[PDB]
RNA sequence: GGAAGGUCUGAGUCCUGAGUGUUAGAUAAGAUAUAAGUCGUAACAUGGCUGCUGUUGGAGAACCAGCAGCAGGAUCAGUAU
RNA sequence: UUGAUAGUACGAGAGGAACUCUUGAUUGCGACCUCUGGUGGAGCGGCGUGCCUGCUGGCUGCUGCGGAGCUACGUCGGGA
RNA sequence: ACGCUGCUUUUUGAUUCUUCGAUGUCGGCUCUUCCUAUCAUCGCGAAGCAGAGAUUGCGAAGUGUUGGAUUGUUCACCCA
RNA sequence: GUUCCCUGUGGCAGGGGUGAAUCGACUGUGGAUACGGAGGUGCAUUGAUAGUUGUGUGUAUUGCGGCUGGGAGGCGACUUGGCUGUGACGGAUGGGGGCGGCCCUGUCCAGGAUAGCAGAACUGGAUGUCUGCUGCGGAUUGUUAUGAUGCGAAGCAGCGAUGGGCGAGCCUGUUCCGAUGAAAAAGAGGCUGCUUUGUCGUACCUAGACCGCAUCUGGUGUCCACUGUUUGCCGCGGAAGUGUUUUGUGCAAGGGCCGUAAGGGAAGUCGGCAAGAUUGAUGUGUAACUUCGGGAGAAGGAUUGGCUCUAGCGUGCUAGAACUGUUUGUUGUGGGGAAUCUGACUGUUUACUAAAAACAUAGCUUUGUGUGUGGACGCAAAGUGAAUUCUGCCCAGUGCACUUUUAGUUACGGCCUGUUGGGCUAAGCGAGUGUAAACGGCGGGAGUAACUAUGACUCUCUUAAGGUAGCCAAAUGCCUCGUCAUGUAAUUAGUGACGCGCAUGAAUGGAGCAACGAGAUUCCCACUGUCCCUACGGCCUGUCUUGUGAACCUACAGCCAAGGGAACGGGCUUGGGCUGAUCAGCGGGGAAAGAAGACCCUGUUGAGCUUGACUCUAGCAUGUGUGAAGUGCUGGGUGCCCAGUGCUUUGUGGAUGGAUGUGGG
RNA sequence: GUUGAUUGAAGGGAUGCGAAAGUGUUCUGGAGGAUCUAAGCCGUUCUGACGUGCAACUCGAUGGCAUGACAUGUGCAUAG
């Protein structure tokens, strides 16, 4: 045989890489106040950027739904609530959505930095110093009560509401994120490129589910280490 | 005018009308025009996904992709204006 | 009108387009009167799971099940420290 | 193949011929251009586009008729 | 009828003698020539041949044997 | 890479020619002769060079001097020797205004042709304002279009900026994107006088000066280029510039590219292949169906020149009338209609025999993953292929997942016990449960309704479950040219209907055709040399002359009948024969030429690809040896060895030896 | 680098109907992987020419596409 498609695709974007552009906060334990001077669109990135500006640094961040050019927040731990207003997670009542959590008290965000989403404050264990969280997956975690986010939702809405609807429209999406495009079907090539293959039909041949655990590296194609398949 | 399709009408009979029904509700307000909160002008307009300026004031905020605030967004900013009045 | 011709009225021929009737057709869904029947028993008694109206799924066939409503019901009604 | 032979011979009837004479054709073969048809970058006319300053006269494009010659869809020709 | 004896080389088999340092492999269209086991035209017998229409046999290969619908078809099957 | 100029000569030989502050590069950026960037324009000059030589005027720069100022004005916008700005950024489209060129027009000075006539022609040259901002003012105002305005309109006064008609840079708006349109070098500045400006390239050729073996009908980045007709920078014709010869014939048959045809009108052919036919513009008139957008330029009918006038306003377009000809006017520009199969659509493909029904696509569904610079509206792997309407039943086999906290099976090393055995300590396999938009699968036999016929109903064998909704002799039906109807004079074709369907059937996707198609099929109108059946004509070839002058192929050769022969002889045996040596034709034979048959078989000859072939292997999983010191804690058996295990700082995380399992990558 | 035309979506103006809710007509504007044509680019058919060729893939007529999921010079990255 010859090398399958899955396996080039990563060699080529070692080569060539796509980049973004790294957001986070800083560490201000005294509460300052910021200054928000832009709002910019980012290629690859679907939500918008904003850039702060604080007594001695500035900082990007994902931009919350309800920011403007030249509004005020509030940085350090013991801050008011209100969108915008990097502050620490107990001053923060259940039921509230937030944004950029950190997980270790200085890593800047780890959780929820995409287009339209947020994590939910659930409960303050208030012994152990715990609080419990959901994150944008549906996954439950507790994190210290010390670490700081971000107060309302990011900003860029539902951009699955529109349909695609044309070829192009898919095309310019793939130039800027870097995704195959286009895909032939495994089934419509010789047997030389891929484990799907000939054959006088069209048809896979053989089961589609595969192990995850201990079959070669380039055996791993199709549906990998499934738990259950079908409509529902 | 067009009886049923509106804002629609630019893609002829191509799609499917399901698919014309998607792109003519979006499209709607994602090419209208809004007031302004800081001049009081109707003179918003969007910019790309997620950004709205205004043309006289030159004011930047952000919001949705296709609408200028979205139907979770206005549930928690209310949340946090009712916590500091109580 | 000197004539070649011009003008008005216009049947008929040749072609296209609506209408309003009437009719043939392999196959094929109903209705009704019969005979002589075959399979069951849905309704009428609390008719052996009370019955009926709308709606949505299912079964050889009557019909069966879910959600709300009606008595044309098997109740004009029953002891508060 | 037409007319005559003949509604005759033959036959209960119904039906129904031949030798000899006579009229036209179909197809093959070999010629021919008087007539009719086709063609005719020979010739004459009509209507145009560009160019010679315009009219006259030219050159260039499309069109009607079209002699001679060639031809067929036209004309001629079979042992006792 | 039941049995028995032949001929042709147009069918399809049987065989493997020639050709694998290559003999262009189906049908149609076009064009020529040969055979007779004669379909028509010419001559002549038989009859369960009255006439008419056909049926069966002998001499005879000079001349003729068409136009279409459906199928790639050979073949087949209908119309004139 | 000297091909450029001069001289001599029958192509060579000899001697000449390329001049730079103000052209390009040597300098910027992870890149560069097209991106960024200190600096110019006229006129004249050689046999051959010129933004380079000479000259009129300007701009920058190297260095060296001399003199001189740190404030005046304006309510304000701003004026002045009086710093900290730029470089620096996409597509489409409207309005205003134009470099050069071209056209119309008044006047003046000249040019070329002419038999005759021409209100005096034709040609050349020269001349012929508001995007914005400030003060007062105090409510209206404007566009082709969207508008502007008590967050201060119009108006008045300022500041700043900058002959007529057909538009390039330029000014000013609107719009489009899950696409929003590089980076770095390079800032300072007044009036004057002298002085400086390094290195390398520069001749000639866009195809007869390049590549394709060549003076080869092929290929090769960028810029400029007039006019009549016209919507048209196309087609059909003209300028400017550029290229070009002067003693071959005159035209048989057969070819290559074209023109015209009586009467018939697809009878031709596998098949309307080829040709003919429609064609611009403006009134009129437009169906079924349909995703309501379309279908649609549907279909069908009519008008069109020249001349002389009228009407409108925006002055070149639009509308109306009379007159006239040998009846005729677009001297260009889509054939249309009725059905079936198939792919939704615009797109892409086998450079050199396949353009498609193949591939892509939006939409729809499933799977994995809490972190990569990227943080689940993310990133990656598969199938189906727009919308609409649907997507049934089967977990027994194979695959995948979880669990073994209630069987078995199983390796190094360590520990235990014993005379060289036995115990204890893994994953995997096995077992249990779940999963079909995973791979796939989806039955026989007997009776039974008052004529026959059939079987709602019953018994029976049997499966993991027995093919559901739909659809069909369909690109899927062997038998088969199935059976009935319809189109023809005549139907192995087409369409409609029927269904025990060799072997239809549900994201292996089923049913379904609005819109789109150089896709596959059948019929109708129109039209014709496709044919009946061919004729005549044009140009280039061929035929004939002069010059230049190949190749393939060749045992030896070259008339027939029969015979025998390795079973189809030019030559052998027995018979029959044209014609003494030319020229043009032609396709019967030479089992004609080309190529050590690709089909087929054999060889103990290969290679591409597959897996349930044999033997192995990268990677991955899981125990275990090596590695760093000190301490506490809970549990096992007999004092014991081990498990997890927290803590302390003072090793470190980079690795490395062997064992078992898995492994068409 | 990319000519000249055709069709006429949203937004905006005017005018008519109606008790109201609503709706008719017509201008303006200039959307869309919307329709032709040019510079040009491809390669459907003639199974046309040619087939020791102009040519180791060309020539003629006919046809398809021409604002893009385009075409093209040059710096860099990918190698059996
Ligand atoms: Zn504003």
């Amino acid at each position: 045989g010859k090398i399958t498609r899955r396996t080039r695709e990563a060699k080529k974007k070692q080569r060539q890489p796509i980049v973004k552009v790294c957001l986070s906060y800083p560490i201000i334990p005294q509460v300052e106040e910021g200054e928000v001077i832009d709002i910019v669109h980012e290629r690859s990135r679907g939500a918008p950027v904003a850039i702060i500006s604080f007594k001695e640094d500035d900082c990007m961040v994902p931009a919350s739904e309800g920011m403007y050019t030249g509004q005020k927040i509030l940085i350090g731990d013991d801050a008011p609530i209100d969108i915008g207003n990097i502050t620490k997670i107990k001053n923060v009542p259940e039921g509230m959505a937030v944004n950029s959590v950190e997980s270790v008290y200085g890593d800047g965000g780890t959780f929820a930095m995409v287009n339209g989403s947020y994590s939910l404050v659930v409960n303050h264990r208030k012994e152990t110093n715990e609080t419990v969280i959901k994150i944008p997956s549906g996954k439950k975690l507790t994190v210290s009560s010390e670490c700081r986010c971000i107060v309302g939702v990011v900003a860029g809405g539902g951009i699955h509401d529109k349909p695609l609807l044309k070829a192009s429209v898919a095309h310019y999406k793939a130039k800027a994120r870097g995704h195959v495009f286009p895909r032939v079907r495994g089934v419509a090539m010789n047997p030389v490129e891929h484990i799907h293959g000939g054959g006088n039909h069209q048809h896979v041949g053989k089961p589609t589910t595969v192990s995850k655990k201990d079959i070669s590296q380039e055996q791993k194609i199709g549906l990998v280490g499934a738990r259950r398949t079908g409509y529902r | 005018g067009t009886k049923k399709v509106g804002i629609a009408g630019s893609f002829g009979a191509r799609y499917g009308s399901t698919l014309r029904k998607r792109m003519k509700a979006v499209l709607e307000t994602q090419r209208a025009k809004y007031i302004c909160e800081a001049c009081g002008k109707k003179t918003v307009k969007r910019e790309a996904v997620g950004i709205w300026k205004c043309r006289s004031c030159r004011r930047v905020f952000a919001g949705g992709s296709y609408a200028k605030t979205t139907p979770a967004g206005k549930i928690f900013i209310n949340m946090v204006k009712q916590y500091n009045t109580k």
